[PDB]
């Protein structure tokens, strides 16, 4: 319906390939979206750490408010979009979000101009688009 | 010089890669190498979009093949023709996409 | 060899200039972040960064050191730097601030920027003593 | 994989560049090319190299400098002999790349 996977033999295997890449990519973007929803406290945490290694540790060792991404994060489809290698201790627990080391690493590598209105929105648009692609891919394979 | 566009003087590679952009910091210009990115004409082709920025300039419509980024001898920069400084953000973001996945 | 050190002097000044802007930004982090968050685009953020004077804050003593004047690049207009008693950034300083990764705000990475700027001031005096 | 270390099997370049490291994102594993950085033995260096540009790497394979300024895109076919992985050097490698490009 959206033509997400190029025609040309082994469509099902190639569809599964796109699905698993999309989940990995959506996982990172989800971390960034969450960080961008909490940017003051995220930045305070980093300023308050002596090293990037200690900041990464701080980022993952406490829960984050869902903020402006709560509605997306709590959707049943968004849970279904999580990578299946992801342990149950990560994502949403008791109203708060728990980051992985990989998502914390990407947050630390954000550049300051990502905080501008248009760049923040492009991260959210890209995350939503990925969620939509994943839901579509999964549905194709649900038969 | 950073963001300067150069004509590819190699007849062999000129057809698919007419131009290349220097992306190396000017602070490192005593190095005898340059990190550059090839441009390919859009006509000689969809591109990953966030990886391969589309360049609309006086020389025409190009795709910047970030994934083919490579260091070259500074001697091949003999023919500067234009500059891409207003694409600084798009170029740095594409490079980030290749390396951090951000 | 003389050409080499003249070259190193030029690049040490350009480098000290960028670092000086980062030190000023990192002494005004709260206000820098608020301004960036409020800007629609990186271009507008850049314009906001250069169009106001910045308080020198905790780095006032560092930027007033004797060897700071010599470390200034010859292409820098008089308009830029300290105009009593605030710091006016160049487009190049603004761009560098916008390209900082978040991990640069950690204590150790912040310290390295300051240490390096100071080391450059000394390096700049040494190169000149060589000429 | 990103930060995987590969033995250079090209005999004509293996003396000076005995290993290289893939620095390309795994989200882009579908490309037929890889961005790599060659390492060179410290012992062959005839002068000190800028540490912000060329991280020093002490590993089981030996003692090397990463020649960031000589990074290049290579056919994925030449990544035939992976021997180690350098992911603990991620920050140092990413900063060296930033230094080559963004300047700071």
């Amino acid at each position: 319906s959206s033509g997400l996977v190029p025609r040309g033999s082994h469509m099902t295997r190639r569809t599964i390939f796109e699905l698993r890449k999309a989940r990995d990519r959506a996982h990172i973007l989800e971390g960034l979206a969450l960080a961008l929803a909490n940017i003051d406290e995220i930045i305070e945490l980093i300023k308050n750490a002596p090293t990037p290694a200690e900041a990464k540790e701080g980022l993952i060792s406490r829960g984050w408010d869902l903020g402006n991404v709560a509605s997306m994060l709590e959707r049943a489809g968004t849970d279904a979009a999580r990578p299946d290698w992801l342990e149950p201790e990560f994502g949403i627990r008791e109203g708060k979000y728990f980051l992985t080391e990989q998502q914390a690493q990407a947050i630390l590598e954000l550049r300051l101009h990502r905080l501008t209105g248009l760049e923040h929105e492009k991260i959210l648009d890209e995350y939503k688009a990925l969620l939509d692609e994943i839901a579509e891919l999964m549905h194709i394979l649900a038969s | 010089s950073q963001f300067t566009l150069y004509k590819n003087k190699d007849k062999s590679s000129a057809k698919t890669y007419p131009y290349f952009v220097d992306v190396q910091s000017d602070l490192l210009d005593n190095l005898n190498t340059r990190l550059v990115i090839p441009l390919t004409p859009i006509e000689l082709l969809k591109a990953p979009s966030h990886l391969c920025p589309t360049i609309h300039i006086d020389e025409g419509d190009f795709i910047m093949l970030t994934q083919q980024m490579t260091s070259v001898p500074v001697k091949i920069l003999s023919e500067p023709v234009n500059e891409l400084s207003t694409f600084r953000n798009e170029i740095i973001a594409a490079i980030d996409f290749l390396i951090t996945g951000i």
